[PDB]
RNA sequence: CCGGGCACUCUAACGGGACUGCCCGCGAAAGCGGGAGGAAGGAGGGGACGACGUCUGGUCAGCAUGGCCCUUACGGCCUGGGCGACACACGUGCUACAAUGCCCACUACAAAGCGAUGCCACCCGGCAACGGGGAGCUAAUCGCAAAAAGGUGGGCCCAGUUCGGAUUGGGGUCUGCAACCCGACCCCAUGAAGCCGGAAUCGCUAGUAAUCGCGGAUCAGCCAUGCCGCGGUGAAUACG
């Protein structure tokens, strides 16, 4: 009936539903290449879906918030993943050497005082 | 209807003393909806460490205030028996409409 | 912060803008935080001591 | 062709050309093509002379170009000095008038650097 | 890298030929960290060796930079009071490093007036065996072996 | 490409003195700490000692000097 | 550039409105 | 947006979870190499945290304090000037020198913060700074607010230019008793040096460098390009 997962990445959430029919995707209620499409990076979100041999089979409406696009496109990518696990289990040996299922916990490391960004040092001369 | 609005500094003291609202006025009255968490506000002081130059040092401190808010339906009158004054709390502030 | 300069506090400062802050423990002009009405140095010993209520140490 | 004085812009769009007009920057040229109906686009070999005309009859006088407008900050320079102001002297040491710090920098208006010993 | 052996990062395949080494090849032409404008550049670039060679892109991309790898490189060493330049092998890594390198800078060399135009022609140039980034390949492979006396420097 | 605003401002100090000067005469020179005041035409041929920081100057006032402050022709700083 | 009163980037660096930076 | 509902997102309290626990190999052991399962492994990433002591290190000008010294002035009030001087020299930075770019128009995604003599939606006047009017907000509920780079469309066509905005002339707005010395901001005109920088020299090993914007503290205003934070996009290389 209907498959759901979250997935984030970098400050971003985006909600994945699954729903069986013709393949078109939804984001925040535009098509998937009206949000898209300008980033050649896109397509890679539903790299899941390719991978399980989905494609067509499912159609997916999808809210997406925080981060900027690209980040949202990771995030939408796990989440496709999560619901794609939800609804065959056995589908995450297939999808877990891949790491679709695995979160990426890198995220923008704080800035630190006496330096310019958190790692950046000021230069000097000595003379 | 009653509106509640709890501020303070302290984590425990406002969620340890919203729950005694409450189960008070679970008894005498409504489903008591229950304290909603709010965002906390975090104000942040930075300083330098020494006395005298070395601006490298710095140490900041924050100071937050944390909210809470319960908002119980059915404003019995029977409520405000057990409500009203009884608590603990000290470090905590209490903010009422209708 | 000389004795003299503690002048600051003035109901008639003559003027709103010759008005400025000063910290109320040791008197010091410059880097006075308005929350506090201290400066940044008695600010940090004091919140050392515990007297600020709520101000904690921050890290992330 | 020849608008406001001795200059000619030539080959490329009327906004940009007339830039090359003295008294005229990007503004009183996007303003002189507005009010005299020319499309900005067309270069200037393309200009009818009925628009160049026009052109010329508004921008000529309308403000103050080219000599005139020298002339004129030249007189307001001279006057700045005569009457003994600060921006007189300023003016006559050829120091920066806008009150900027003259310890560092202050190249500019100071031209090239002179060394000497320390 | 004093204690570890440094192991080398993994790239994300390519978004269109599946390849790793395109990748890497647009991340040399990034700048400022815009990725985006990068695969334009090299995409459109990619088009543009089409309807001049007929071939894939991805055959001439590939052999180009097969041209371009270095086989003998030459690096300085304090010997005894003075600094000999010594010729030795590199590394298929280093290789590759170099190469795609010199094909960026020699790409942005070209007096082509656009990206895409400039990636193009030199990538092209290079898989027939001429053009800039070759011409560093030789000319590093003769500075190599011209210094041939000092092999034995090699460490 | 200075600006004030309107309703320009002129110490109140010697505003009243010029015009007490104009009322029965020119009389001689004048002494003015303010050189934050705006020159009015009403000020035109007499002389104003100003206060550099130092001493007074007799800064003599033409009628092309008219809306500049006093400072202005009281130079502060000696150099060279 | 970012240096240039008269421009967008201009004004969004030195952080004000203006002519060139309508507020809508 | 209304009814309606805590499933999801989020918010903020408690709690679970990872310990070389399991498999193979090496080892006397501690442990090392690899693999499985897992969101995460071998210190998962980043903070707070800096030993006995060293530099007769810095600060009596934040405060405290021994000694010494001045007490019609080495104390005190005020107006004005100065800390903003400029032949020069250095440090740290900002903006650039352009087409992987600049400009105009339209359009999309964030986090952390601040807000009552405050933030100021929206309407009108003004080219604009801004002015007048005025709703909401003790603020997850209103405002600052526009995020920018990005995407789409169009212009520029390699030139000191539609690059770059210093310098200077003129006209204004705001704060403030008061912008000469010595404020910021708007508009018109001006349109400098600069074509990637000698010897020398600096930072950074991953969401880092690079790049793009956003907020805050102090403060009437501001010389903030500084500092302290926040997120967007996101590399190269490490033989040794
Ligand atoms: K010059
Ligand atoms: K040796
Ligand atoms: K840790
Ligand atoms: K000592
Ligand atoms: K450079
Ligand atoms: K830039
Ligand atoms: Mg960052
Ligand atoms: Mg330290
Ligand atoms: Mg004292
Ligand atoms: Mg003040
Ligand atoms: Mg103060
Ligand atoms: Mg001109
Ligand atoms: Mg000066
Ligand atoms: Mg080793
Ligand atoms: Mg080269
Ligand atoms: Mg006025
Ligand atoms: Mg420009
Ligand atoms: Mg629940
Ligand atoms: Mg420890
Ligand atoms: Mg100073
Ligand atoms: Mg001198
Ligand atoms: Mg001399
Ligand atoms: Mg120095
Ligand atoms: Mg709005
Ligand atoms: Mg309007
Ligand atoms: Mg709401
Ligand atoms: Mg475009
Ligand atoms: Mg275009
Ligand atoms: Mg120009
Ligand atoms: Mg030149
Ligand atoms: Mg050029
Ligand atoms: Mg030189
Ligand atoms: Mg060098
Ligand atoms: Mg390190
Ligand atoms: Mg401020
Ligand atoms: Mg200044
Ligand atoms: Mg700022
Ligand atoms: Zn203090």
């Amino acid at each position: 009936e209907q498959y759901y997962g979250t997935g984030r990445r970098k400050e971003a959430v985006a909600r994945v539903f699954l729903r069986p029919g013709n393949g078109k995707v939804t984001v925040n209620g535009q098509d998937f290449n009206e949000y898209f499409q300008g980033l050649v990076r896109a397509v890679a979100a539903l790299e899941p879906l390719r991978a399980v041999d989905a494609l067509g089979h499912f159609d997916a409406y999808i809210t997406v918030r925080g981060g900027g696009k690209s980040g949202q496109i990771d995030a939408i990518k796990l989440g496709i993943a999560r619901a794609l696990v939800q609804y065959n289990p056995d589908y995450r040996a297939k999808l877990k050497p891949l790491g679709f299922l695995t979160r990426d916990a890198r995220v923008v490391e704080r800035k630190k005082y006496g330096k310019h960004k958190a790692r950046r040092a000021p230069q000097y001369s000595k003379r | 209807k009653i509106r509640i609005k709890l501020r303070g500094f302290d984590h425990k003291t406002l969620d340890a003393s919203a729950q005694k609202i409450v189960e008070a006025a679970r008894r005498s009255g409504a489903q008591v909806s229950g304290p909603i968490p709010l965002p906390t506000r975090v104000r942040r002081f930075t300083v330098i460490r020494g006395p005298f130059k070395h601006k490298d040092s710095r140490e900041h401190f924050e100071l937050r205030t944390h909210n809470r808010l319960v908002d119980i339906i059915n404003p019995n009158r029977k409520t405000i028996e057990q409500l009203m004054t009884l608590d603990l709390p000290t470090g905590v502030e209490i903010e009422i409409k209708t | 912060a000389r004795k003299a300069l503690i002048e600051k506090a003035k109901r008639t400062p003559k003027f709103k803008v010759r008005a400025y802050t000063r910290c109320v423990r040791c008197g010091r002009a410059r880097s006075v935080y308005r929350f506090f009405g201290l400066c940044r140095i008695c600010l940090r010993e004091l919140a050392h001591k515990g007297q600020l209520p709520g101000v904690r140490k921050a890290s992330w | 062709a020849r608008i406001a004085g001795v200059e000619i812009p030539r080959n490329k769009r009327v906004d940009v050309a007339l830039t090359y007009i003295y008294g005229i920057g990007k503004a009183r040229a996007k303003e002189a093509l507005e009010k005299t109906g020319i499309n900005p686009a067309t270069r200037v070999k393309d200009l009818t002379e009925a628009e160049v005309v026009r052109l010329r009859e508004y921008v000529e006088n309308t403000w103050k170009l080219e000599g005139e407008l020298r002339a004129e900050v030249a007189a307001n320079i001279k006057r700045l000095m005569d009457i003994g102001c600060y921006r007189g002297l300023r003016h006559r040491r050829g120091l920066p008038v806008r009150g900027q710090r003259t310890r560092t920098n202050a190249r500019t208006r100071k031209g090239p650097r002179k060394t000497v010993a320390g | 890298a004093r204690r570890r052996r440094a192991e080398v990062r993994q790239l994300q395949p390519d978004l269109v030929y599946g390849d790793v080494l395109v990748t890497a090849f647009i991340n040399k032409i990034m700048r400022d960290g815009k990725k985006n404008l990068a695969a334009r550049i090299f995409y459109d670039a990619c088009k543009i060796i089409q309807e001049k060679t007929g071939q894939e892109p991805l055959k001439v991309f590939k052999q180009a930079v097969e041209n371009v790898k270095p086989r003998m490189e030459v690096r300085s060493r304090r010997v005894g009071g003075a600094n000999y330049q010594v010729p030795m092998e590199v590394s298929p890594r280093r290789q590759q490093s170099l190469a795609l390198r010199w094909l960026v800078q020699a790409a942005n060399q070209r007096p082509e007036r656009r990206a895409a135009v400039r990636i193009a022609h030199e990538l092209m140039d290079a898989a027939e065996g001429k053009g800039g980034a070759v011409k560093k390949k030789e000319d590093v492979e003769r500075m190599a072996e011209a210094n041939r006396a000092y092999a034995h420097y090699r460490w | 490409p200075r600006s004030l605003k309107k309703g320009v401002f002129v110490d109140d100090h010697l505003l009243e003195k010029v015009l007490e000067l104009n009322a029965k005469g020119e009389k001689r020179l004048i002494k003015t700490w303010s050189r934050r005041s705006t020159i009015v035409p009403e000020m035109v041929g007499h002389t104003i000692a100003v206060y550099n920081g130092k001493q007074h100057v007799p800064v003599y006032i033409t009628e092309n000097m008219v809306g500049h402050k006093l400072g202005e022709f009281a130079p502060t700083r000696t150099y060279r | 550039g970012k240096g240039d009163r008269r421009t967008r980037r201009g004004k969004i660096w030195r952080g004000t409105y203006g002519k060139y930076r309508p507020r809508k």
